[PDB]
């Protein structure tokens, strides 16, 4: 199987999360 | 349109039944046009960079996605109407609290302003969040006035799990789109032969996002 994370769109993983 | 009714009487049932929800003419012509001008200004001033992937390996990102993007918080000068779009998306999501699946949606990414600059650029078939990084809902706003998909392409094709038909979404001006970000909705952006703009925001499930941040902060 293929590692689908190699096709997934990047998002910042720390420090850039907006709170609703 | 009033967020409460749109959220509870259309978006929620549509998402729970189909995992995909299209809202056309979301903000109106005037606001959509102001958003388009702001996006074209970011393009024209060199703000866009190559779209990137969660996990990078020996391959070039452009073999996977051909768009160029920038991340917008909503308060930057020259991005005020993008901020209004973001606030309008947030308003709909808040009115869905506790009603979209089992998710608890408390946060989101910045806005991804994305451009496929014609020339056949697109995005190969992929899942937005395949490995549990916290994204549960993908929200896209399209701003392509005069787009003719039969000639310029750029159709978003979704393959919703368990359905006898796939879902073709033209990147229509002032169209808002929601779909589950996980493996239920593999999708692809078919080649675009004209400049194609969209704004993408991902909403987080609180519990999954917390687990993903723990994995990141401990070294996976
Ligand atoms: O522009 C679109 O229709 C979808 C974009 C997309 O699939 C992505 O960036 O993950
Ligand atoms: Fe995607």
């Amino acid at each position: 199987e293929l590692d689908l994370e190699t096709l997934a769109p990047y998002i910042p993983m720390d420090g850039e999360d907006f709170q609703l | 349109l009033p967020a409460l009714k749109l959220a509870l009487e259309y978006i929620v049932p549509c998402m729970n039944k189909h995992g995909i929800c299209v809202v056309d003419d979301f903000l109106g012509k005037e606001t959509g046009q102001q958003i388009g001008d702001e996006v074209r200004a970011l393009h024209d001033t060199g703000k866009f960079t190559d779209g990137q992937l969660v996990s990078q390996k020996s391959d070039s990102s452009k073999d996977i996605r051909g768009d160029k993007i920038t991340w917008i918080e909503g308060k930057e000068p020259g991005c005020e109407t993008i901020g209004l779009l973001m606030s309008s998306m947030d308003d709909l999501i808040r009115h869905c609290n506790g009603k979209l699946g089992s998710y608890k949606i408390n946060g989101r990414t910045k806005a991804m302003v994305a451009c496929y600059p014609g020339n056949g650029t697109g995005y190969v078939r992929h899942v937005d969040n395949p490995n549990g990084d916290g994204r549960c809902v993908t929200c896209i706003y399209y701003l392509n006035k005069d787009w003719d998909a039969k000639v310029s392409g750029g159709i978003l094709r979704i393959f919703p799990e368990g359905k006898a038909q796939f879902a073709d979404i033209e990147p229509k001006f002032d169209r808002l789109l929601f779909f589950w970000s996980d493996r239920r909705n593999p999708h692809e952006v078919q080649p675009a032969y004209a400049t194609r703009y969209a704004i993408v925001v991902w909403y987080f499930d609180a519990d999954e996002r917390a687990r993903a941040k723990v994995k990141y902060l401990t070294g996976e």
